[PDB]
C-alpha cells in the first residue's frame, strides 16, 4: 500500500537542544507515537541514525520530497561573518534554513531562540544571532519559551497537520496556549491581589507561599500557560518558589533582566 | 573474531556527527583501515561568557544554564556555587541536600537517555530485529537479566510488528541511511538482541519521561530547571512528605529500569563487543567530584565529594591527586580565538573570537583547549569510576567488580571505549543504589527545618569558583566581581576537556587521542568513528557556550 505521514524536516541552529529534549517529554501522545503515527521525521541531528554524508543526504532527500515537508527551526541564525560561526556540513546555519525555508509547507520555530533570537542574541550579541522572521523576513508559527512546554509544541503540530493555521497572536504564537499570561492563572494571585509579597526567598512569607512580584517574578507580563498546565506533570516555576523570567517574550534575556528586579 | 578492518587510506570527515548535542565536525585521516590522525572541529560559537559582561551576578545560572539544555540544571548548579562562592555564603544544608539530588535526578535521566537513544544505534542493528525469533528473544532476555513483562515473547513481538509496519511504510523516518541498513560487518549482535534493545530503546522513551517529572518535583521543571538562588534554594515545597513520596517512587521506578534493562542490556552489548575494550583509551583523568557531604567551599566540595574527585595521569591507578584547581588552564593556539591567549588559569579568562576558515589545521575548534599541569584530562563516568576505584570507594568497587566478573575483563580494559560506555551504566546504577539514603536524609532534614536559602550581601569586588561534576565530567564556572557586576564570567565545561583541540604544545585531546586506531570496515559508513565519539557523550554547546 502507499502510504505517506507528512515529513517533518527539524534544523537546529544556535541552540542549547534543550528544545528538542522538552518537544520528547510529550505524553499526549508519547514521541515513538508521535513519529510511529502521525508524522514522518526526516531529518533531527539529535536521535537520527545516519551521520555525516548519509545524514546531509537524508536532508536532501527530505527537502526534495514531491509530497512537501512541514519546517521545524530550533535555534537562532548567527549571522556574522557570513555565517560561518554557526555551521552543519560545512555549510551556514543561515544558508540551510533559507533554503529549507523557501519550499516549506509551514514553519513552526521551537523556542524563543528561533521565534526570537533567544540567549545568544543577548546583548551584545557576539554571534549576531537573530530570530528565523527577523533573518529571514519569513512569517513564522512561534512556540517560544525556553523551552516551551511539550504541551504547546506538540499542540501546534497537531493543530497545524489537522485543523490549519491556529489563530496568532501578533508575536507569532498560538493564542491556545500563549492567549493568556502566567499571572492570570498564578495560584498565588490571590496574596499579589491582597499585596502580599515575599520580600526575601529566606523569608517567612516566601515559606508561606506569598507573591514571588518583589523578587522579581514576570508572570504579570509574560504570555504562557505554565501554571495551568504544568512541566512534567508535576511543577512549574512559582510553584517551585521562583518567579517567573518571561521565557517566551522575546528578546526577554534583555528587556526581563535584573531577573531578582522589576526593571 | 579479528575486529573487520577494511584497507582503506585516505581521509574521513563525518559533519554532522548526530546523536549528540550541538554541532561537530570530526575529521580523520586512515591508513590501511585505521586511524592515523584526528580533529574534533567544534562548528557552533554563542559567547556567553561575553553577553555576561556588566550583567547582574544574580542572573549568570540563568544564562549559564542556556549552554545546554541536555544537561539542562548542572550549569545553573555551577553558576550558583560560584556565586555562593564570590558573595561568601555557606548554603543551608537543607539547600545542599535538594540541589545534590537535582544532580541525582539529573544524572539518571541523561545517562538513560544517552545509552539507549544516543549510543545504541551504533551497536545494535534496528532492521535486524526484524529477524529475530522473539522466543528464542524472550529467553535470551530471561537468562540475562530479571523477569518482567516486557520482555515476554508477546511484548517482543508487539515491538516487532511495530517496526515492520514503519520500516515497510516507506519512510524510514531517523533511520533512513542508517550505517546498519542492509548489512554492515562491524554489528555484530545475533538478531534477539537487536529486538531486546530495540524494545528497550522504546520503553526509555517513556521512562525519561518519569525521570525528567522525577527531577521536576524538586526543580520545578525540566528542562531548565527554576529552583537555585543565590545562598541556596527557593522551593520550600520540596522539602514536604507528599512531594518526596512521589520523588520516591517516580525514582523507584525509573531505577527499576536501570537495573532491569539498562545493565543488563550494556553487559550483553559489551559481551559481543569485547574487542572495543582495546579501542579508543585515554591516560589522564580528572573529577572534581559531585554528591558532597560539606559544600561550604569549594575545597569542601573536593575533599567531601562521595563520587570522589581526583586526578589519575598515566594510567597509573595507584596514586589519586589531589585537584590544584590553580593549575587548570586553557590554550586558544588551535582554537578560533585571538592569538595570545594561551595559558589563561580561568579567572584570567579571555574570550575574543576569530575565525579562519574551515579545516584550517592550525585553527580548527570553536572549544577551548583546556590543560592540567601540561596535561590533557578525560573527564566524565570513566574518569570517576577510575578514581573512586582506585580509593576503595565501596559502591564503586562493588559495582565495577561484578561487571569486570560479567565480563571476565581486568580493570585495565576500562580504558577503552567499551570501558567509558560502561562506567556510564556503573555509575547510574550507584546513583540509584543511593537515592532511597539520599532521598530519606532530605526528608528526615526538610521535617526537623527549613532553611533553605542563606543570608547574604553583594560584594563590590570578589572572585569565586563554583565546581560539579555533571553527566560528562569535570565543570567549573570562575566569576570576577568588580563594581557589583560581573567583570569576567569563564565556563570550563566536560565537553571542553574532553573534545576540544590540540593545547599550545600540538597535543592532542582525550577523543582526538581516543580516535587513533580506530578500525574502519567501511569507510563510507564509519560506525567505528562514531563508537568512540558517542562513547565521550559530547555536547558541543556545553562544550564552547
Ligand atoms: S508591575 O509593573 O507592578 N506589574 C503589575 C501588574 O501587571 C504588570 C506589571
Ligand atoms: S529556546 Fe531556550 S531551551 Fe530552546 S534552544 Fe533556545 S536556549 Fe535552548
Ligand atoms: S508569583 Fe508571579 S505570576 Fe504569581 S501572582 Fe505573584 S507576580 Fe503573579
Ligand atoms: N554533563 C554535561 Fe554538559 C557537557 N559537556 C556540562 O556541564
Ligand atoms: S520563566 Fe518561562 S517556563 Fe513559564 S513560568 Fe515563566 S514563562
Ligand atoms: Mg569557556
Ligand atoms: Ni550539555
Ligand atoms: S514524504
Amino acid at each position: 500500500t502507499a502510504k505517506h505521514r507528512p515529513s517533518v524536516v527539524w534544523l537546529h541552529n544556535a541552540e542549547c537542544t534543550g528544545c528538542t529534549e522538552a518537544a520528547i517529554r510529550t505524553i499526549k501522545p508519547y514521541i515513538d507515537a508521535l513519529i510511529l503515527d502521525t508524522i514522518s521525521l526526516d531529518y533531527q541531528e539529535t536521535i537520527m541514525a545516519a551521520a555525516g554524508e548519509a545524514a546531509e543526504a537524508a536532508l536532501h532527500q527530505a527537502l526534495e520530497g514531491k509530497d512537501g515537508y512541514y519546517l521545524v527551526v530550533e535555534g537562532g541564525l548567527p549571522t556574522i561573518d557570513g555565517g560561518q560561526w554557526g555551521m552543519v556540513a560545512g555549510h551556514p546555519m543561515i544558508e540551510t534554513t533559507k533554503k529549507a525555508a523557501a519550499k516549506a509547507k509551514g514553519i513552526i520555530c521551537i523556542g524563543t531562540c528561533s521565534a526570537y533570537g533567544g540567549v545568544q542574541k543577548a546583548k551584545p550579541n557576539p554571534s549576531q544571532a537573530k530570530g528565523v522572521s527577523e533573518a529571514l523576513g519569513v512569517k513564522t508559527i512561534n512556540i517560544p519559551g525556553c523551552p516551551p512546554n511539550p504541551i504547546n509544541f506538540v499542540g501546534a503540530v497537531v493543530h497545524v497537520l489537522t485543523k490549519g493555521i491556529p489563530d496568532l497572536d501578533e508575536n507569532g504564537r498560538p493564542k491556545l496556549f500563549y492567549g493568556e499570561l502566567v499571572h492570570d492563572n498564578c495560584p498565588r494571585l490571590p496574596h499579589f491581589e491582597a499585596s502580599e509579597f515575599a520580600p526575601s526567598f529566606d523569608s517567612e512569607e516566601a515559606k508561606k507561599g506569598f507573591c514571588l512580584y518583589e523578587l522579581g517574578c514576570k508572570g504579570p507580563v509574560t504570555y504562557n500557560n505554565c501554571p495551568k498546565v504544568l512541566f512534567n506533570q508535576v511543577n512549574w516555576p512559582v510553584q517551585a518558589g521562583h518567579p517567573c523570567l518571561g521565557c517566551s517574550e522575546p528578546d526577554f534575556w534583555d528587556t526581563m533582566t535584573p531577573f531578582y528586579e522589576q526593571g | 573474531k579479528p575486529t573487520p578492518q577494511s584497507t582503506f587510506t585516505g581521509p574521513i570527515v563525518v559533519d554532522p556527527i548526530t546523536r549528540i548535542e550541538g554541532h561537530l565536525r570530526i575529521m580523520v585521516e586512515v591508513e590501511n583501515g585505521k586511524v592515523k590522525d584526528a580533529w574534533s572541529s567544534s562548528q557552533l560559537f554563542r559567547g556567553l561568557e561575553i553577553i555576561l559582561k556588566g550583567r547582574d551576578p544574580r542572573d549568570a545560572q540563568h544564562f549559564t544554564q542556556r549552554a545546554c539544555g541536555v544537561c539542562t540544571y548542572v550549569h545553573a548548579l555551577a553558576s550558583s556555587r560560584c556565586v555562593d562562592d564570590a558573595v561568601k555564603v555557606s548554603i543551608p544544608a537543607n539547600a545542599r541536600m535538594m540541589r545534590n539530588l537535582v544532580m541525582a535526578s539529573q544524572y539518571l535521566h541523561d545517562h538513560l537517555v544517552h545509552f539507549y537513544h544516543a549510543h545504541a544505534l551504533d551497536w545494535v542493528d534496528v532492521t535486524a530485529a526484524l529477524k529475530a525469533d522473539p522466543n528464542k528473544a524472550a529467553k535470551l532476555a530471561a537468562s540475562i537479566a530479571p523477569a518482567r513483562p516486557g520482555n515476554s515473547a508477546k511484548a517482543l513481538k508487539a515491538v516487532q510488528d511495530k517496526l515492520k509496519a514503519f520500516v515497510e511504510s516507506g519512510q524510514l523516518g531517523i533511520f533512513t541511511n542508517a550505517y546498519f541498513l542492509g548489512g554492515h560487518k562491524a554489528y555484530y549482535l545475533p538478531p534477539e538482541v537487536d529486538l531486546i534493545a530495540t524494545a528497550h530503546y522504546l520503553e526509555a522513551l517513556h521512562m525519561q519521561v518519569k525521570a525528567a517529572s522525577a527531577m521536576a518535583i524538586l526543580g520545578g521543571k525540566n528542562p531548565h530547571t527554576q529552583f537555585t538562588v543565590v545562598g541556596g534554594c527557593s522551593n520550600y515545597q520540596g522539602l514536604t512528605k507528599d512531594p518526596l513520596a512521589n520523588y520516591l517512587a517516580l525514582s523507584k521506578e525509573v531505577c527499576q529500569f536501570v537495573n532491569e534493562c539498562y545493565i543488563p542490556d550494556l553487559l550483553a552489548v559489551a559481551g559481543f563487543y569485547k574487542d572495543w575494550g582495546g579501542i579508543g583509551g585515554t591516560s589522564n583523568y580528572l573529577a572534581f567530584g559531585e554528591f558532597a557531604t560539606d559544600d561550604s567551599s569549594p575545597e569542601k566540595h573536593l575533599a567531601t565529594s562521595q563520587f570522589p574527585s581526583g586526578v589519575i595521569t598515566g594510567r597509573d591507578l595507584g596514586k589519586v591527586d589531589n585537584v590544584d584547581l590553580g593549575a587548570i588552564y586553557e590554550d586558544v593556539k588551535y582554537s578560533w580565538y585571538a592569538p595570545g591567549g594561551d595559558g589563561k588559569h580561568p579567572y584570567d579568562g579571555v574570550t575574543d573570537p576569530k575565525y579562519t576558515k574551515l579545516d584550517d589545521k592550525d585553527h580548527y575548534s570553536w572549544m577551548k583547549a583546556p590543560r592540567y599541569k601540561g596535561k590533557a584530562m578525560e573527564v566524565g563516568p570513566l574518569a570517576r569510576t577510575f578514581i573512586a576505584y582506585a580509593k576503595g570507594q565501596p559502591d564503586f568497587k562493588k559495582v565495577v567488580d561484578m561487571v569486570l566478573g560479567k565480563l571476565s575483563v581486568p580493570a585495565t580494559a576500562l580504558h577503552s571505549t567499551l570501558g567509558r560506555t560502561a562506567a556510564r551504566g556503573i555509575e547510574t546504577a550507584i546513583v540509584c543504589a543511593n537515592m532511597e539514603k539520599w532521598i530519606k536524609e532530605m526528608a528526615d532534614s526538610g521535617a526537623k527545618d527549613n532553611t533553605l536559602c542563606a543570608k547574604w550581601e553583594m560584594p563590590e569586588e570578589s572572585k569565586g569558583v563554583g565546581l560539579a561534576d555533571a553527566p560528562r565530567g569535570a565543570l567549573s564556572h570562575w566569576i570576577r566581581i568588580k563594581g557589583k557586576k560581573i567583570d569576567n564570567f569563564q565556563l570550563v565545561v566536560p565537553s571542553t576537556w574532553n573534545l576540544g583541540p590540540r593545547g599550545a604544545q600540538g597535543d592532542k585531546s582525550p577523543v582526538e587521542e581516543a580516535l587513533i586506531g580506530t578500525p574502519i570496515a567501511d569507510p563510507k559508513r564509519p560506525v567505528e568513528i562514531l563508537r568512540t565519539v558517542h562513547a565521550f557523550d559530547p555536547c558541543i554547546a556545553c562544550g564552547v557556550h
